[PDB]
Formats: C-alpha cells, sequence, structure tokens
C-alpha cells in the first residue's frame, strides 16, 4: 500500500588512501534501482533493477551530473564539519544522508524525509513540515542558519512533492510486475536440546519480500513471550529473505507454545506448530 | 548538447503592435525557462521565468507560455513601447542545474509613430574645428555607408520632445575635407526625394 | 530522480 | 567517530546438504565505521574466490554488507567467517554450523 | 539595497598581463556565474561555482580562473592577456541549483585587450551649434556633438542642461561607427543630438554641456611616449545663447 522513494548518499574521507568516496544509491520500496559510485573507473550510474534499464540517455545523464556534483560538494562538507567540530583533518569521518518521499495508498503524497548525520550522529533534518529544519548540535546550528538563507529547504520542497511524487508513481507502475509482487513466506520447524531438564526450539520463515515480518512465540498465550532469542532478516542473496526464532523450552513443555507468523503477503494471519 | 534557439533573430514592430518573440529548447525532467533583457550598458533585466511544470505566466504587458511536448516558449509583449527596444534573451536551465544554456537573443525594433513628416536637411557651425544634419525623415527612410570613402555618416535614431509630443528621426553626416558641403552620400539614390536643401 | 538541490554546510 | 560493533551472522541461503554445492554467507550489520575487513575461511584457509555486496547502510546510519562465495559443505562441516573491525580489539571468528 | 556588483566597468589591457574581475553579492545566493558575449556567439559559459570551495569549467574555460574562497566573491583572474579576450563579461548569481529562483546578472565588463597600449587615444569632443534655417523651419534647436579618434569603444556620452542630466530630447548613437572600417586599431567616433525648444537655445542665459567620459589607463601604468598617457578623462564641451 505505502510506497516509499529514498536516495542513500554516503561520503567518507579516507586521509591518505584517496580522496573522499561518495556512494549514492536509490531504492524504491525496499528494492535498489541505482547506484553511484565515485571510485568506479568511469563514474556513472549504473541500473540495479531491470524496468530502470528501459530508460533513455538523458535520465542517466542527469543524474550522473548531479552525482558527480554532490561528490564535490559533500568533499567540502566534510571539511567544513572539520572546522566546526574543531578536529584534526587527516581525521576518517563520514558524512551520511537520507531523503525521499512517501507516498499515500490514494496516490498522494504522505511524508516527506531529508534526515542528515555525522559519524553516525543526526547532525540535521528537515521537519514534517518541509520549510523548518531540526539541528542536533551547536553546529549544526550554523549550518541550519545557511540554509534558512539560501531557501534550502524551500528548493527540497519543490522536489519532495512534485519530481519524487511524479517519478514513484512512474516507477511503480512500469515494475509493478515485481515492485508489487508481495511474495509470500514459508515456515520449518526444529528443535535443538541441551536436554539437561532444557531444550531450544526455532520457528523460522524464508523467501518473503517486503522484509515485513513479525514472528512471536507466544506459549499458548502464557503472560511470558520475551524469553525468545530473535535474530535480524538475513539476505539469501537469493534476492529472497530469510529469518528464524528461537527459545529455550524446559523439557516437559513440547507443544505449549504457539509461534506467531505475519506477513503481508499472508493475507489470514499463519499459525503453524509442530 | 543543450542548445537554445530564439527564432527570429530580429524584429520590427510599430508601436502599439503585440509581438512574440519565441524559443526552442529540448525538453527535460525539469528545468526553468528564463527571459531577460539586454540594454546597452546595463546588462540582463530578469523579465519573467517559467517553470517546466507551469504553462503559462503574466507580469503586466508581457506573458510567457512553455509547451514542453514541443519544446518551445513565446513571450508575449501587448502595448509595444518605444522603450521596450533592446536584445530579448531566452535561457533554459542544465539537467544538474549548474547553468542557464543562453540563446544568442532577438533583438526588438519597435517603430515610433512619426506624427507629422517634414524631411529636410540643415547644416551648423563645424568649421572651427562640414557637419550636417538630415533630419525629420520618415519611419521607412534608411541609410548608407557613404561609399567608406573618407567621408563619415552614422545610422538612424529617434529623440522625444514629450514636451511637444514631438518625435524626430536624427542623422549626422560629416568630413575634415570641405570640399563637399552637406552631399547626401545615400547609395546614388538622390532622384526619389523631396528633402530640404543642403546648402547653407 | 535525485535532488538536484545542493545542500552547502 | 561512534563505534558499533558489527553483528555476524553466516547462515547458507539454501539448506545444508552432503556433497553438493551451496552458497555460504556472512551478513554483517549494525557496523559504523564503514571500513571493514571481511574474509571466509576453509579450514582456516582463506577462500581467495568471494564476491561481497555493494555496500549501503539502514535507518540507524549502520552499514550492512553481505559477502558470498561457492562452497561444498561435507560432514566434517568446517567452515568460518573472519572479519577485523576498528571496534574489534582482536579479530573475531565465527564458525559455520549447518544447524543448532 | 541588493543586486551583483561587477568592478570595474571597463578596463584597457595589452597582451601578457594580468587582471582580476571582481563579483559580488549580499542576497546570500550560494551559486555564482560567469558569462562571456561576443557577437554572433551569444553569451557563453566561462566557470561556476555551486558554492563556496566548489568550482568547475564551462563551456569555454581556457584563459581564465576564477576563486570562491568566500560566498560573498567570486572573482575572475586572466592570467596572461590575449586578444581573443577581449569581450563583454557578466557574473550571474542565484540561490543554488533549484528550479525554484532565477538569476540575475550585473551591469557587465567591457574589456579590450590590445597589442600596443600606444594605439589608446583620448575622445576630441566637439559641439556645433543649430542652423539658423532650422529655426524658421521647426521650431526647434537641434543640437549636434561629436567625439572623434577615441580607443577603445569604452565611452559614454551625456548632456547635462545646467547643473542636471537632461534624458528628454537626446539621442546618442547605438553603437559607435570605426572612422577606419577595416582595420582593429582604428580610432572609434560617435555622434550624439539634443533637440529643445528653439526658446531655449535663443535665449542666451541657459548652459547646456556635451560631455564624454573616457576609460583608459592609470597613473600606475607606463608610457614612454611623448603624447599625454591616455588615462580615464572627461571632455566635456559647452554651448551657450546665440541668435
Amino acid at each position: 500500500g505505502s510506497h516509499s522513494m529514498r536516495y542513500f548518499y554516503t561520503a567518507m574521507s579516507r586521509p591518505g588512501r584517496g580522496e573522499p568516496r561518495f556512494i549514492a544509491v536509490g531504492y524504491v520500496d525496499d528494492t535498489q534501482f541505482v547506484r553511484f559510485d565515485s571510485d568506479a573507473a568511469s563514474p556513472r550510474t549504473e541500473p540495479r533493477a531491470p524496468w530502470i534499464e528501459q530508460e533513455g540517455p538523458e535520465y542517466w545523464d542527469r543524474n550522473t551530473q548531479i552525482f558527480k556534483t554532490n561528490t564535490q560538494t559533500y568533499r567540502e562538507n566534510l571539511r567544513i564539519a572539520l572546522r566546526y567540530y574543531n578536529q584534526s583533518e587527516a581525521g576518517s569521518h563520514i558524512i551520511q544522508r537520507m531523503y525521499g518521499c512517501d507516498l499515500g495508498p490514494d496516490g498522494r503524497l504522505l511524508r516527506g524525509h531529508d534526515q542528515s548525520a555525522y559519524d553516525g550522529k543526526d547532525y540535521i533534518a528537515l521537519n514534517e513540515d518541509l520549510s523548518s529544519w531540526t539541528a542536533a548540535d551547536t553546529a549544526a546550528q550554523i549550518t541550519q542558519r545557511k540554509w534558512e538563507a539560501a531557501r534550502v529547504a524551500e528548493q527540497l520542497r519543490a522536489y519532495l512533492e512534485g519530481l519524487c511524487v511524479e517519478w514513484l508513481r512512474r516507477y511503480l507502475e512500469n515494475g509493478k510486475e515485481t515492485l508489487q509482487r508481495a511474495d509470500p513466506p514459508k515456515t520449518h520447524v526444529t528443535h535443538h536440546p541441551v536436554s539437561d531438564h532444557e531444550a531450544t526450539l526455532r520457528c523460522w520463515a524464508l523467501g518473503f519480500y517486503p522484509a515485513e515480518i513479525t514472528l512471536t512465540w507466544q506459549r499458548d498465550g502464557e503472560d511470558q513471550t520475551q524469553d525468545t532469542e530473535l535474530v535480524e532478516t538475513r539476505p539469501a542473496g537469493d534476492r529472497t529473505f530469510q529469518k528464524w526464532a528461537a527459545v529455550v523450552v524446559p523439557s516437559g513443555e513440547e507443544q505449549r507454545y504457539t509461534c506467531h507468523v505475519q506477513h503481508e503477503g499472508l493475507p489470514k494471519p499463519l499459525t503453524l506448530r509442530w | 548538447k543543450q542548445e537554445v534557439t530564439q527564432i527570429p533573430a530580429a524584429l520590427s514592430v510599430p508601436e502599439g503592435e503585440n509581438l512574440v518573440l519565441n524559443c526552442s529548447f529540448t525538453d527535460s525532467a525539469i528545468y526553468n525557462l528564463q527571459w531577460f533583457r539586454q540594454d546597452p550598458g546595463k546588462g540582463l533585466t530578469s523579465l519573467l521565468l517559467i517553470q517546466s511544470s507551469q504553462r503559462e505566466q503574466t507580469s503586466g504587458r508581457l506573458n510567457a507560455s512553455l509547451d514542453k511536448s514541443s519544446g518551445r516558449s513565446t513571450l508575449y509583449i501587448a502595448a509595444s513601447q518605444p522603450g521596450d527596444s533592446a536584445t530579448y534573451l531566452c535561457a533554459q536551465l542544465n539537467q544538474a542545474g549548474t547553468a542557464l544554456i543562453f540563446g544568442k537573443g532577438t533583438t526588438l525594433s519597435v517603430s515610433s509613430n512619426i506624427q507629422n513628416p517634414d524631411p529636410a536637411v540643415y547644416q551648423l557651425r563645424d568649421s572651427k574645428s562640414s557637419v550636417c544634419l538630415f533630419t525629420d525623415f520618415d519611419s521607412q527612410t534608411n541609410v548608407s555607408q557613404s561609399k567608406d570613402s573618407d567621408v563619415y555618416i552614422t545610422d538612424k535614431c529617434v529623440l522625444d520632445m514629450r514636451s511637444m509630443d514631438f518625435k524626430s528621426n536624427s542623422a549626422v553626416a560629416w568630413s575634415n575635407k570641405s570640399d563637399f558641403a552637406c552631399a547626401n552620400a545615400f547609395n546614388n539614390s538622390i532622384i526619389p526625394e523631396d528633402t530640404f536643401f543642403p546648402s547653407p | 530522480q535525485a535532488s538536484q538541490e545542493v545542500k552547502n554546510w | 567517530m561512534i563505534q558499533r560493533t558489527p553483528k555476524i551472522q553466516v547462515y547458507s541461503r539454501h539448506p545444508a546438504e552432503n556433497g553438493k554445492s551451496n552458497f555460504l554467507n556472512c551478513y554483517v550489520s549494525g557496523f559504523h565505521p564503514s571500513d571493514i575487513e571481511v574474509d571466509l575461511l576453509k579450514n582456516g584457509e582463506r577462500i581467495e574466490k568471494v564476491e561481497h555486496s555493494d555496500l549501503s547502510f539502514s535507518k540507524d546510519w549502520s552499514f550492512y554488507l553481505l559477502y558470498y562465495t561457492e562452497f561444498t559443505p561435507t560432514e566434517k562441516d568446517e567452515y568460518a567467517c573472519r572479519v577485523n573491525h576498528v571496534t574489534l580489539s582482536q579479530p573475531k571468528i565465527v564458525k559455520w554450523d549447518r544447524d543448532m | 539595497n541588493a543586486g551583483v556588483t561587477q568592478t570595474p566597468k571597463f578596463q584597457v589591457l595589452k597582451t601578457g598581463q594580468s587582471m582580476t574581475l571582481q563579483c559580488a553579492q549580499d542576497m546570500n545566493h550560494e551559486y555564482m556565474s560567469w558569462y562571456r558575449q561576443d557577437p554572433g556567439m551569444g553569451l557563453r559559459l566561462i566557470h561556476y561555482s555551486v558554492g563556496a570551495g566548489i568550482t568547475d569549467q564551462g563551456e569555454v574555460p581556457n584563459g581564465y580562473n576564477v576563486s570562491r574562497s568566500t560566498t560573498e566573491d567570486f572573482p575572475l583572474r586572466l592570467l596572461s592577456a590575449a586578444p581573443s579576450q577581449t569581450s563583454v563579461y557578466f557574473c550571474a548569481s542565484s540561490y543554488g541549483t533549484g528550479i525554484n529562483y532565477g538569476y540575475t546578472f550585473g551591469s557587465g565588463t567591457r574589456l579590450t585587450v590590445v597589442e600596443d597600449l600606444n594605439k589608446v587615444f583620448p575622445p576630441e569632443v566637439a559641439v556645433f551649434e543649430p542652423s539658423e534655417a532650422e529655426i524658421s523651419h521647426t521650431q526647434k534647436a537641434t543640437l549636434v556633438c561629436l567625439a572623434t579618434g577615441f580607443f577603445p569603444d569604452h565611452v559614454e556620452l551625456s548632456w547635462w542642461v545646467n547643473g542636471k542630466e537632461v534624458h528628454s530630447g537626446v539621442c546618442t548613437d547605438p553603437q559607435p561607427l570605426k572612422e577606419q572600417p577595416a582595420l582593429n586599431d582604428s580610432r572609434y567616433a560617435l555622434s550624439s543630438r539634443l533637440r529643445v525648444s528653439a526658446t531655449f537655445w535663443q535665449n542666451p542665459r541657459n548652459h547646456f554641456r556635451c560631455q564624454v567620459q573616457f576609460y583608459g589607463l592609470s597613473e600606475n601604468d607606463e608610457w614612454t611616449q611623448d603624447r599625454a598617457k591616455p588615462v580615464t578623462q572627461i571632455v566635456s564641451a559647452e554651448a551657450w545663447g546665440r541668435a
């Protein structure tokens, strides 16, 4: 239902091993479709999804030229932050940027985002008003003033409310074969036991997309459900996703617990046990 | 790679007549089209800004259009005034937003109405350091370059006195040699004229 | 499509 | 520079099996800074054939990356993954378990 | 106040000299640009700066160097002067690379690079008094001014009546005429006119001044020639009532 388009910018200083490196990656929903790397011999935007390939030369030229200017701009922003935080120029630092538009289920705009970070800590961000910034440090407040004077957010609001939404809708209809596939998950059950009055059991999920999934070990609705060891979804590298949930049950409660499987592709909730 | 073409490159419009200036470009995902006017020595004065999303934009006597499909824009100027005469330039923004592709421009020549025509020639006091002024001529009249041989001639030009609501096209001709006492020197074309005699 | 807006810190 | 420890998860995409080629996956998530040294080891010997997925980062500003190579599991079940990060004082090694 | 200020407005260089063209704004514009206009070629991009410390080349960048240390200034240095670099240079600024806002330009700098500074010459301004026959025929006084033998074209013509300038009843040539049509060093020539009521000229207590400003060299510039250095100067001219 909700459809997103995000562009991920990564700029990292590497003193002694080369000029800073800018990584630009675009994502629609959870699927990557464009990639830019300054360290590629011919720096240019590479297709990473089937539907984006049909695009003509001018689509690539524009994005490539923008990424190339962004490469040079964020290199100075890295130098700028050194003066703001009073850091050593020989240090290796990373600037990251998340931006894009969230689309409503009716095809109308839901939310717009432009968050920024320095060395993992949030630096600045655009509020849901698409007109004001949220500066974290005292250093970002200096930047906020500059962007407030240069009407930067205004220029960003046109993209987020215009160019972002049009092309997001464009990307969805051309690649709906894959973007709206909603491949549902799988279930496999095992039990790895210590056998000292104890045992471990695991509820699994395989080949699902999107990565949104819920795994819960309610013990026949027992008040306690949090003894379990959950792991993050791990890519199979087959363009498919895998996740397993573990629980250590005292020996003598084989089928008392009730796994809880939930995925968007499967409309009805699935409660499947051994 | 990105070329902007302004055809026609020149225009001559009577006073008070509406005219259209055209501009051609290549459609991009997002861009702006901007119109400027260059008066000699004044630089570029911004007139109107249209964007790819928009189709028309109006300010006073100026209307701008944009058709993404045909890659063309028009500048409509209403109630043409003589001061509106300048070089008008159209410009598109490059794909990355780092520059403004500029056309070679189009010159506007708004012709003022010569109410009372009395073509005539007169002479002035130049021997001190022979210059004469052919003036009060028709709008259709033009000039020559005197065979480009040691004789000096300048092109036409209008001055307006709102004190008497009087507009006169004016021109000058002069030479250090006083052998010629205001020879008009106009394409050997002295035959079709009723102008006043050049001799003092 | 990427934002052409330059943000200078 | 905030330091976040890498999270390592070596699990085969396809089920393990006796004497048939398979996929070895070594998921590295939640690490920052970005520079990471990850290799896959066979009986403690580096497999000089390795392909890593392109770098990306998550909503928490953590980079995540995958390495994949071709390995034929045998019942000795000896396979592993060695990862070095600036936050790792000494290199950490994690052995592949067919299931447990 | 606002706008882009360009310094200088006119300048004369010889081959091999160095000079910086200054461009300043206080409109908080992060983007700045440099363009040149040559007849038949349109406006051509030289260099642009999307921000301070960032700088890239344009269509015709050879022979030009720029700097963006500050957000407010974008200078253009002509390391070595060349005859091909004779053009009008325009500086433009805008908030950034977005589509929301538009470019603002400056007045312009007309630069002429010369092979020899010897060719440079001050103007010879002269004013000729109106015709008697004109008075009877048109009831108006046609006053003519002629500037002769000035190189380069870096001049401006202004009619002052009494103590203030007049923009009414004045015609000045849009483009001068080369005294020698086929020669590059040809000293230029310009004609201007002021037409007034004949009563204004017939009254002998009114002053009209034809004044040309020439932009040339400075005291610092060398001049081993015997003639006077053609420095920036005003050559005025005077007319009083006559009957």
